């Protein structure tokens, strides 16, 4: 997270850390007790998922859980076309027990509103080029479809939306993939991609447009 | 230069 600040501890209790061999590679978002949503580009054959964290070290975080997961369901049309449909559902080996620090978040049924200021959180790169110790939070502004298309054509697709690009250089960056973008208190997007480098004025990042996938998500959960 | 925000980034321009 570029130009954010420490999240209030446990204020984003749906945040999931995706780690393997003890190193973070993406985040995800708890959307039901047994289900973590993440970007499809974060797919691996198995996962160790950290829930209830603030720092990434579970042994330093009361109430946290490191849950195993082997099964994930990529959206079947992920990357067809390229970068589109960037979501997957990770099935935890067992349901979590939701608590004060581990909680699912409702997914937006309505699509992003241009100009909305939405919160993004993660343990990805900071403005100073380092990785944070604790979860970072920043707000970014949803950009119109018209501008998103101009920047990202011909790969722009309605499974995507743009946010950020402000003079403030607030953005998500490497390590933030798969984590949440929250508008109106609902999960609106997942961190997906951008033009390198992160934080360019006038070049918003791109997020998975979850309002397009609520049916697919629940179909997967119920099947 | 369209890169995902994973570690490492997956870069597709």
């Amino acid at each position: 997270i570029i130009n954010g600040e420490d999240c209030s501890p446990h204020s984003q209790p749906w945040q999931a850390a995706l780690v393997m061999e003890n190193e973070l590679f993406c985040s995800g978002v708890l959307v039901h007790p047994q289900w973590v949503l993440s970007a499809a580009h974060c797919f691996q054959n198995s996962y160790t998922i950290g829930l209830g964290l603030h720092s990434l070290e579970a042994d330093q975080e009361p109430g946290s859980q490191m849950v195993e997961a082997s099964l994930s369901v990529r959206h079947p049309e992920y990357n067809r076309p390229l970068l589109a449909n960037d979501l997957m559902l990770i099935k935890l080996d067992e349901s979590v027990s939701e608590s004060d620090t581990i909680r699912s978040i409702s997914i937006a049924s309505q699509c992003p509103t241009a100009g909305n200021s939405c919160l993004v959180s993660g343990w990805g790169l900071l403005a100073n080029g380092r990785m944070p110790t604790v979860l970072q939070c920043v707000n970014v502004s949803v950009v119109s479809e018209e501008v998103c298309s101009k920047l990202y054509d011909p790969l722009y697709h309605p499974s995507m939306f743009c946010a950020g690009g402000g003079q403030d250089q607030k953005d998500s960056c490497n390590g933030d993939s798969g984590g949440p973008l929250i508008c109106n208190g609902y999960l609106q997007g997942l961190v997906s991609f951008g033009k390198a480098p992160c934080g360019q004025v006038g070049v918003p990042g791109v997020y998975t447009n979850l309002c397009k996938f609520t049916e697919w998500i629940e179909k997967t959960v119920q099947a | 230069g369209r890169c995902t925000k994973s570690i490492p980034p997956i870069c597709f321009d």
